């Protein structure tokens, strides 16, 4: 069911031929999500899942891609009778969206591993009847487009995907599962999750995609991994070129994570004439501030990881502190465990290792060391403050004694003379705390000898010491 | 073996 203009670039014999197809689609009224995802999946299959016989690039012949396309459009159009679901005024109904969701869901293999690579695309859905969590939501949107439902669009948080539709684009529906061992909410709105102020629903500051942003999603969903050890250079290059295409057309303006992904790719292999990774990381942060009320975590995590890779201790600490300043205004809720795990690794592994190395380089006579900079100590404190404030009001606790040992260790990496230069001011470096835990910890933070037991008592729910 | 990750999540 492809239009004649959609077929004139085939066969696709190179990365650039793939890019030309994306450009042509992105120049149309609406880019064809089904065509583009099939093409990406096909190429990824033959560059990452099965490279046997690869010489340059897996040539995508029209007859193959068209046959796949027709399998998909036939499956959807035969299973969804639009006459059962009347459409007033270019608006879909919740029952129709539920129907499309159920058609995709009920098509999947009964039992398979959901965390496998390379099951994100409509190629995977057609050939293997397998999709990952977010891949289901994308497939529901692609099915909707195939049915002429122009109002149905992908919604994205930083760890989940669903659909928006309906009068004014205001209706939400769950269409896929989230995480492992969580209960399904398919068909429901996301309003309880917004109301709960969980990270998973971003307090309502989530991405509402247009069709061009849906193209960006599928590009970000490219997986170059061949195994844990090795990535496909061709798929990295394709992803990078497609991200620049979208960038230049304006389609990454409202997509912070995509700008961070692009930055990472640029660090690996810089494109002549293009912005530096740091510029792109800062663009991602600016997008979150501009469009999403500065309620996103990963723009700052992308930046912090860049600084941490480059052994920039000051700027790494600053960026994690900024991360924590975002999280502090959330409630930690049951399906937010991915961001918990990220903060836990930063506090209890990443920062300890950075400061350990800094302590060695300080012994070796580094000048300008983070460990002699009071502003760096302040960033460490602001990081913990944000985590403590996050916990306030939450249905799930965050902190425990396992966190306390690393806090005491990290505080200890700064000399008392450095720590004393931070002034902790109430509402040199000046710091205001937002959390009641850190407010109570203020006086302990400048002793020459850090009082480990006192700190542990202040950070945790523990209020007594051993009886004997 | 390679693993899924949420699209454009940072890190490895």
């Amino acid at each position: 069911g492809l239009k004649a203009a959609q077929k004139t670039l085939f066969p696709l014999r190179s990365i650039d031929d793939v890019v030309r197809l994306f450009a042509a689609e992105l120049g149309r009224e609406e880019p064809d999500l089904v065509l583009l995802s099939l093409v990406l999946g096909f190429v990824e299959h033959f560059l990452a899942v099965n490279r046997v016989g690869l010489t340059y690039f897996p040539v995508a012949d029209l007859s193959i891609i068209a046959a796949l396309y027709a399998r998909f459009t036939a499956q959807i159009r035969g299973a969804v009778d639009l006459s059962l679901y009347p459409r007033e005024g270019g608006v879909s109904s919740r029952e129709l969206v539920k129907k499309v969701s159920d058609v995709i869901w009920n098509s999947l293999s009964r039992s398979y591993f959901k965390d496998r690579a390379h099951i994100q695309s409509l190629f995977s859905f057609i050939t293997g009847t397998k999709l990952d969590s977010s891949g289901v939501a994308f497939a529901v949107v692609g099915a909707c487009q195939a049915l002429g439902l122009r109002d149905v669009h992908l919604a994205l948080s930083e760890d989940h995907a669903w659909v928006v539709f309906g009068p004014n684009g205001e209706q939400t529906a769950e269409v896929t599962w989230h995480g492992k061992g969580n209960e399904d909410r398919r068909g429901q709105t996301v309003n309880a999750g917004v109301a709960e102020r969980s990270w998973l629903y971003l307090k309502g500051s989530y991405m509402r995609c247009d069709r061009k942003m849906e193209v960006a999603f599928m590009v970000c969903a490219i997986n170059p991994s061949i195994d844990l050890h090795t990535d496909s250079l061709e798929l990295l290059q394709l992803q990078q070129k497609l991200l620049w295409l979208l960038y230049d057309l304006g389609h990454l303006e409202r997509y912070p994570m995509a700008l961070g992904n692009l930055a990472d790719l640029e660090e690996l292999e810089p494109t002549p004439g293009r912005p530096d990774p740091l510029t792109l990381y800062h663009k991602g942060i600016a997008s979150a501030k501009t469009y999403y009320r500065d309620e996103h975590i990963y723009p700052y995590m992308y930046l912090a990881r860049y600084h941490c890779r480059n052994r920039n201790v000051r700027e790494a600490l600053q960026a994690w502190a900024d991360t924590a300043t975002v999280i502090q205004d959330y409630n930690y809720c049951r399906e937010d465990e991915e961001i918990y795990k990220e903060f836990f690794e930063v506090a209890n592994d990443v920062i300890p290792n950075l400061l350990k190395e800094a302590a060695s380089l300080l012994e070796a006579g580094s000048q300008g060391s983070a460990l002699q900079d009071p502003e760096c100590f302040a960033h460490l404190l602001r990081f913990y403050d944000g985590i403590c404030k996050w916990e306030e009001g939450s249905p799930t606790p965050v902190l425990h004694v396992g966190w306390a040992t690393f806090l005491v260790q990290s505080l200890g990496r700064f000399e008392g003379q450095v720590r004393q230069k931070v002034r902790i001011v109430s509402v040199g470096p000046v710091l205001t705390f937002q959390s009641e835990k850190m407010k109570g910890m203020k006086e302990l933070l400048v002793a020459t000898k850090i009082n480990s037991s006192a700190i542990k008592l202040q950070l945790t729910a523990q209020s007594q010491v051993q009886m004997k | 073996s390679a693993r899924w990750r949420f699209p454009a999540r940072p890190g490895t």
